[PDB]
């Protein structure tokens, strides 16, 4: 909606964590940044630049149908 | 200056199902810039008839047939999905 | 705009034609992909993983105005 | 010396259908096999529903099925759901 | 002289269903600007009794699908558990 | 939980109407709810052209 990140993680969390992750329109956002949704239903940004955000990323959509 | 990045590469909006599956194309061909466009082969679609998209709305009603795209043919799998606009 | 997805990719750009993008599209989308806005007000899809997309978003984003 | 089990925990269960034209799953991950309790195996794919919504369930489509698998006795659910119905 | 009305036409508050099917209106009239009101024929709507619709909280209660028909909610064996 | 079973007949003047909304994904019929200066909600179907124009005027403000 209107909703950026104003924090990224620091630590990277354990794909075993991550339930989702959801899309942005983050054009007017100051940072930039990926969305995770964790299997206790927790938020978490995440920098895009780092490689194992795009690691989990790809763990994660293989996965779908 | 009106020219297109280039041919067959714009967004399509998909079909959603309330199954939690994949979202799925409406056939295997979209209307992409001024031309129509193919999806790739292997692409995941739904193959639907006039009378079922008439009837579409934004909850589920009518059982959408899965397929997958091969040479612009929407081939059915058997799965099928509850999906809605 | 949470049921678009890409399902083919531009392959073949320029920094000056491209007035934004959109990092990501859905989750549960069969292909994953990044959408940019042209200045001719056309919607391209781009793979993340070729590096002119990541460098395309970069100078794009270093040119929306910070405060002080 | 006759009547016995031949093989601990090994007879066939009647599963859940589907609508959806996908495989076959068991309501739960316990079965009453030869009048003990039975755990499916650890991967099995399974349905996790509740007392109202079995009980709700009929022999045309209407409820949405909670898809998941077996894990340590337990159905873990996943996103995907299906309309199931008894037959 | 600007309190006017304009055929009966306004929402009202349906029912909510954990699986996923469209919302439905508990039986199948309105209260809609002070007036009676009847819901089109072929409205889903639910079949509830004065216990039910009291025993009615936020899913835990099987209710009745139906469809309207001149005016009745009629009832087609299908049920789903139904929240506020 | 808010749908609309019934559209608005007749048809509104947009000097009539204060604002409107949109009405949820699992509702039966979809429309558009506008909101009267009597502090009235009238229904109306989003496919009507005059529907769609007094939307856009009084988006416009």
């Amino acid at each position: 909606a209107v909703t950026c990140c104003y924090n990224f993680t620091n630590r990277k969390i354990s794909v075993q964590r991550l339930a989702s992750y959801r899309r942005i329109t983050s054009s007017k956002c100051p940072k930039e940044a990926v969305i995770f949704k964790t299997i206790v239903a927790k938020e978490i940004c995440a920098d895009p630049k780092q490689k194992w955000v795009q690691d989990s990323m790809d763990h994660l959509d293989k996965q779908t149908q | 200056y009106d020219y297109e990045e280039a041919r067959c590469a714009c967004p399509a909006r998909h079909l959603n199902n309330t199954n939690g599956t994949v979202l799925k194309l409406l056939g295997c061909h979209a209307f992409c810039n001024g031309t129509l466009c193919t999806a790739p082969d292997g692409y995941p679609c739904y193959n639907l008839t006039a009378q079922q998209v008439r009837t579409l709305t934004t909850y589920p009603n009518t059982s959408c047939a899965v397929g997958v795209c091969m040479k612009g043919t929407c081939v059915k799998n058997g799965t099928m999905e509850q999906c809605f606009k």
